[PDB]
């Protein structure tokens, strides 16, 4: 028994995509001198730690 | 027509924020005391008008 069997398969791509991201953040301070300030503006998540 | 074969997802926000303090040496006479003082005064006439 002498033969062959055998093919192809194929597929299509036309994907296109962009993307832009701009940000500007602009804090403000005052302290005296000598003296130390701290500042937050966003958030906390709890987080699973343990010794 | 441009729409009919693109999808557009799109965002923008924004936050402003200010903190500020005033601080004033007073004594029981003080306006800020008899302000507050007259505020609770104001707060239980309310109470009972209900």
């Amino acid at each position: 028994n002498f033969g062959i069997i055998t093919g192809v398969l194929s597929t299509i791509n036309f994907a296109l995509s962009n993307g832009d991201a701009y940000l500007i953040a602009n804090p403000q301070l005052s302290a005296r001198s000598g003296g130390r300030t701290d500042f937050l503006a966003g958030g906390q998540v709890p987080i699973l730690q343990a010794l | 027509l441009g729409n009919l074969f693109k999808s557009t997802n799109f965002q923008s926000g924004n936050t402003d924020l200010v903190i500020l303090v005033t601080p004033r040496v007073v004594s029981a006479a003080s306006l800020e005391n008899i302000r507050q003082v007259s505020q609770a005064v104001e707060m239980k006439d309310e109470y009972r008008n209900t």
